[PDB]
């Protein structure tokens, strides 16, 4: 009894008839990628990417952005083609190319990876550590503007917060310092999120250090809302990751219900959403520079948890699932002795009677 | 702790580093046993691992011998993250 295949059947394509006149995979490594080229294809049968969780696969993206800066093309393609016409042409580079000496220069690379494409890998490493699920929960922003976040670690030393590294409650036992640009009509919100680590509840996330009505670079002059809460991970659980936004706003913008006391050390008067806090504010803000880092218990915390919180501090562990075990059997066959070791309740002798 | 009359002042000040871990707000330094279904047995255990942890900390000779195998990954990420910290610049 046969099927009808379904569509098309993967090599029913090629002509056998003549197998001398088809050209050939002479390497390996062509027939490797061909292979992931159809690996990637959404086959009609049963395949790995089907029962392993692709994360939905396809998702229509609810895009909140800061709209997609205006370029003309065929400017940058002249001006690129020149550019390259100048680098190419001059002998210093060629001379230097053959004898295996040259340097990139990373800063510049750091200034156009700014300019142009990092603000699009921003979005797919937010993805990674799912900045997004949490947080804004079916949509994607594109990080527009560039975000420096930074901890002063000493008088001359500074820690960098990069998107995706990991930092010391050490360190962020301090306020940090921002850098941006905008000239002044600017009017900004920018925002520090715990987006796991709440106690009560999984699906809450703790406002540390809130910010509002920024002109341009100027984060003193912008009336702060929750003031400064070194972040204070749990002993146990390992590596939170911490959220700062950026968000435009249109006309100056108040709000008592987020307004919050002036020492603020209590826990449950910072229980956030951001979900819902840009439901309120939706109209006037719109999401713009990311910048989040990763940290884990560290010795600094017991202090905070006495002094600031008036709490004993939590400690959490690593418990993995008792070994399964068949049902014990009356006259086990043909096992080893220490068989009857596997349902031992407790190891003790119990004289029952005696 | 810094009660604790029976234990010399180095002796005090040591066992409150190492084990910094199993002490309390109250100064509390909390020793746990479970095994022995005894009582007995879990008393001895306790008092026997208060009598390591003053032995240890009295011996002045301890090197404290680090590991490699369980503390490499440890040494790598601090030292990348030190890379990061090495920005010098004037800040605050």
């Amino acid at each position: 009894r046969r099927a009808a295949p379904l569509g098309p059947m993967p090599n029913e394509d090629i002509d056998v008839s003549d197998l001398e006149r088809l050209k050939k995979y002479r390497s390996f490594d062509r027939y490797r990628r061909r292979a992931e080229q159809e690996a990637r294809k959404p086959h009609w049968w049963r395949t790995y990417r089907e029962h392993f969780g692709e994360e939905s696969g396809p998702k229509d993206r609810v895009d909140i952005g800061l709209p997609p800066p205006k370029v003309s093309r065929t400017q940058q393609l002249l001006e690129r083609k020149q550019a390259l016409r100048e680098l190419r042409a001059n002998v210093e580079e060629e001379r230097a190319a053959r004898l295996q000496t040259a340097r990139i220069p990373l800063e510049a690379v750091r200034a156009e990876w700014e300019r142009t494409c990092g603000p699009y890998h921003k979005q797919r490493l937010a993805e990674y550590c799912g900045l997004y699920r949490d947080l804004f929960h079916g949509a994607t922003f594109v990080p527009r503007v560039p975000l420096h976040v930074a901890y002063a670690v000493g008088e001359d030393d500074l820690m960098p917060v990069y998107h995706g590294n990991e930092v010391t409650p050490t360190e962020a036992a301090q306020a940090p310092e921002v850098t941006y640009e905008a000239d002044e009509g600017s009017l900004w919100t920018l925002l520090l999120t715990n987006l796991d680590g709440h106690l009560l509840e999984p699906d809450a996330e703790y406002v540390h250090w809130l910010v509002t009505n920024i002109p341009g670079n100027r984060v003193t002059e912008g009336q702060e809302t929750c003031p400064y809460l070194p972040p204070f991970p749990a002993r146990g659980s390992g590596f939170h990751r911490f959220a700062f936004l950026l968000f435009k706003q249109d006309k100056r913008i108040d709000f008592s219900g987020d307004t919050r006391p002036s020492p603020c050390y209590q826990l449950a008067q910072r229980t956030f959403h951001t979900f819902d806090f840009y439901k309120k504010h939706q109209d006037a803000m719109t999401p713009a520079g990311l910048a989040f880092f990763q940290c884990r218990w560290d010795d600094s915390v017991t202090r905070v948890f006495h002094q600031l919180l008036d709490m004993r501090e939590p400690v959490f562990e690593f418990v993995r699932p008792p070994p399964y075990h068949p049902k014990q059997k009356r006259f086990p066959h043909r096992q080893p002795l220490r068989y009857l070791d596997r349902y031992r309740d407790s190891h003790e002798p119990t004289y029952g009677i005696y | 702790l810094a009660s604790a009359d029976w234990i010399a002042e180095p002796v005090r000040l040591k066992l409150a580093v190492k084990h910094k871990n199993r002490i309390n707000r109250s100064g509390e330094l909390i020793l746990t046993s479970e095994c022995s279904r005894y009582q007995f047995r879990n008393l001895a255990d306790c008092l026997q691992k208060l009598r390591d942890m003053i032995a240890e900390a009295s011996q002045p000779x301890x090197x404290x011998x680090x590991x490699x195998x369980x503390l490499r990954r440890s040494r790598i990420e601090n030292m990348n993250r030190e890379r990061l910290r090495k920005k010098r610049i004037s800040s605050a």
